[PDB]
């Protein structure tokens, strides 16, 4: 359904900065986040695909102030088997 | 370019080496309603295109003008993913 | 290049960005009437058309022998706004 | 909020067809002009998101044939403060 | 839905002259001028494209005489949406 | 390459400049009897044609390897004046 | 008034290609030539303005390939007192 | 590239002197038969085919790439002569 | 690029010598399904593409973007053999 | 209905044997000839399309010989306003 | 046993859109994905051997696009002893 | 009287593909052949003009691929005294 | 009906280890192998298309360690008319 | 009599290859192989001449993709003789 | 219809043995030779069109040995009326 924002920081502030950041660019809804172990953090945000293209490069120009970024990709419609394996917040 | 709709998607394992890791789409032309309406063809990926959306796929010599697609071999490709399609002042389509 | 006239307009937000900042349009093939009778089909603009304005798209590999076209992937682009459609000495269209 | 897309110009011509330019190529509302003075002339438009940053963006190339193109800049969700103290249009009144 | 022609002079005097030789050239009516502020005037005409093609080209020829000419354009059918919101007298 | 009668002309005053002083025609396609059956379709003029001629338009990326439409954005022009169609050695048409 | 526009060529040949391809390439009207003598002359053409514009500007490049061409020039309005006092076929009383 | 039949010649007197001396044929696709079942095309000849022969006419931008007809601008042209053609193993067509 | 059937062989005797050594076929475009439904079109192959399987062949000024085939005349060359269509999460064909 | 062929000359000479060689040279009907003054006088001939071709550049060829030739062209099928405005012998 | 179809990513945004445009490019079942700590993380992809192969090189050119990709590999037909033993899915 | 069209060429293969080529080019009758001795031969093509011009000028090309080529040459309206003295068919 | 692929070694050891390399290596169906005399042996494997392209280049990997080899190929769907004629294991 | 065409490829798989191909490009009969032993293979295509010349001349290219490649030739009337006293089919 | 095939050899001797190669070479009709004086003598063969090219192309190798070849040529079908009118063979 919705679309896909993604964040990650090898920091903990990083991605809490860059969340906020996201969320008050744009129409959309911040589902929680996806600690991968070894430092590194995960933001996930979803909804229309062109506020999350807003959305993003709003946070990582907001985060790149604190620390380093490692990644930001966004992703207009992930497949439905995606959704149904993944915590993206649109699990059924 | 031509609006359309993907449909699915083809696997080919033996093919031209230069374009492995292309991903190859079916794609049909719908009218500007999102109502898929015309025959299959084939296009390859360079947006991240999945089956149900609507997606512009430009054709011939300019199908290339794109890095994973150079002097590769193709004459349809994908080059967009449609977020809304207007019409004298009512909008049409969604998503 | 085709008598086409301006339909309706087509937003791409994930596009591949040697294109990024071209406006989409998108056209009907008419007879030399005003009267759209064809297909829809997509092309960039480089002349600020409008809707419901009569134009001319050129299509393939030489649509892009034309700036903020070059090196990217097109195939059809409008180059022209008619003013007047001439038939055996008699007017078909006016502006 | 309706999302915002604003062109700022030296000129003025440059202004207006910044302002069609937009027009013809999305979905969108344009709302009016503001006249800062001393020559600066800037464009506000209005609509949902992806329309108008797709607009501005075609704005933007469309003033720079003229020249000059001052600011560009495009705002998705307005604070309901800006739009209730600001004359961009959409304010409840 | 007739077009759009446009003259910015930083004089008064440049609009004026650009006036007249712009309607002196082809068959345009023009609908008056907007004073942007800070020295800057634009002439505003409408009339069949091609008039208009041919009287701008006309005008900034005769305006580049007297002083500096800032630009020059011409909109073969402004969008409906405009003519409606611009003072530029083809207002309902 | 195609056979095609002339029908009528177009006229574009606001146009890509590379190709101004470009004469624009419309064309139909015929049969070699001279009864055109097709769709109306705009082409350049390199050969001096006029209304009533039967001609061949090429089209396409081949449409530019001619001067005066070299690096021009043109996608069909005409390449010549017919003057007889011979069909399995009867002529069909004459000038 | 009907547009204005006007080819001027030493030859004789440049006049007549440079007439015949603007009457050929839009829907004007081929008023009659005028010989000023000395080889100059000159082909007249009348129709709507957007008609004579793009067909004089093919004329100047489809008379250059025989050369010469002198002037090569369009009026969009001419004023009353020329077409009355010039023969340039739209005069009154005809 | 396509099957087709020629049927007759067609002579331009006033042509881009690019194309002088190339000789022009008129071609209908054929059904693999040796039935022609499609429109009246042109294009030039390279090989030597003559009425009754049935032809491969490959067309648009790699339809010059044969040393004549190089630079020309032409956007169909002939390259083989058949002699026969299979379908699951029973001739369709002979000589 | 387009779904194909390969459905025979043609053979040619005299032909421009640039493309000798190279094997020709004879396509159909096929809905996805294995079904042929189309006209009979001519490309080479560069895979050693048989009789009955199922083929993506391009067209175009994009096929000749393969050796075998750089610079010779064709406009239609093979370049896959598909093993599986999926259509909506269904797949219509397999090897 | 037919083609056009003009020889230019600046001599009444060059023009006479270029007349004489073309219908000589093709089945062609030679009209006249038009003074434009200043010594220049031009050739007409009318006729098929491809005998003009072979007549003037058969002129030319022969024009040569006495003096200069100014220019040499040939109109396939001048458009219907031409014959009823010029003298070319095809005038209603 | 289906076939197996792995790519292990530094980060975590790496991984999804290397999953997803697997799963995007052919008939593949997304199975899950492994968290080995450290920050990396693997997905797992399983389906007809054609189709991993497909997808697979699909992953591996789209996670690039992002950065990282530490490993690539397929398996075509995994061991009873490893689907029983491992976290691939297939485990009866 | 039709026009006539020759090609004289060294060999005699050089006629046959240059006659064969002229044939197949327009609507044109091949009337034989008139060999000079010492090997020299000349096809001798005759028809309408625009045929025979057309179909002249693709034996020259044709017959250059063998090489040699003497003579090239179109008539577009033969004297009448030389059709009925000369072996040009057309003869009464 | 099922793809094929080869793997032709100057040596009896270098074909079993690029044999049993293949089998183990996917679903193939191993069917044997034909002395050409000279040294030269050549393993023959049938089975789905991807599985032997996968199954060969994991083999041809297996004889290298051993010692050369001479040539690997591997063909989707023999002609009908093959199979047939030479011993694959597909013969009626 | 049918016409005549022959590969001779060093390994195997350069025969197949080009034996298949072969086949695949036109109306042509694959006879069998003949083993001379040292390695060397040949394969043995009857039919039309216009054929054989076509699949020859794609065999060819399709085995030097492989390699080796030792002869490639094409006969296109065999004398009554040789059908008779060699294994090339038609007997 | 039946192609043709000749060869033109400045000697007698080099248009008999290229004859006779090329009978031997394929299913080829002779029909003779024409004499086209000084010397130069050209065989002319016809048939089907592969047999021709690879007949004649067997002729030109076996004359080279001889003396020198004038001219080798092959024409696929030649037109209705070059058959009619030249001795090659399959006139009515």
């Amino acid at each position: 359904a919705d679309a896909l924002g993604m964040i990650e920081v090898r920091g903990f502030v990083g991605m809490v900065e860059a969340a906020d950041a996201m969320v008050k660019a744009a129409k959309v809804e911040l589902i929680g986040y996806e600690k991968t172990g070894g430092g590194y953090v995960t933001a996930v945000v979803r909804g229309d695909v062109a506020a999350v293209k807003a959305a993003t490069e709003a946070g990582q120009r907001a985060a790149e102030r604190v620390g380093e970024v490692v990644a930001v990709h966004v992703i207009p419609r992930p497949h439905v088997n995606v959704d149904a394996a993944l915590p993206l917040g649109r699990t059924p | 370019m031509v609006l359309g709709k993907v449909v699915g998607t083809v696997v080919a394992s033996r093919k031209e080496p230069r374009i492995e890791g292309l991903s190859l789409l079916l794609v049909r032309a719908c009218d500007p309603d999102g109502t898929p309406t015309g025959g299959a063809v084939v296009c390859a990926d360079a947006v991240g295109a999945g089956v149900g959306e609507v997606v512009l796929y430009a054709s011939g010599s300019s199908a290339r003008q794109t890095e994973v697609t150079n002097n590769r071999p193709v004459d349809a490709t994908i080059m967009a993913i449609v977020d809304l399609v207007e019409m004298g002042g009512d909008v049409r389509f969604r998503k």
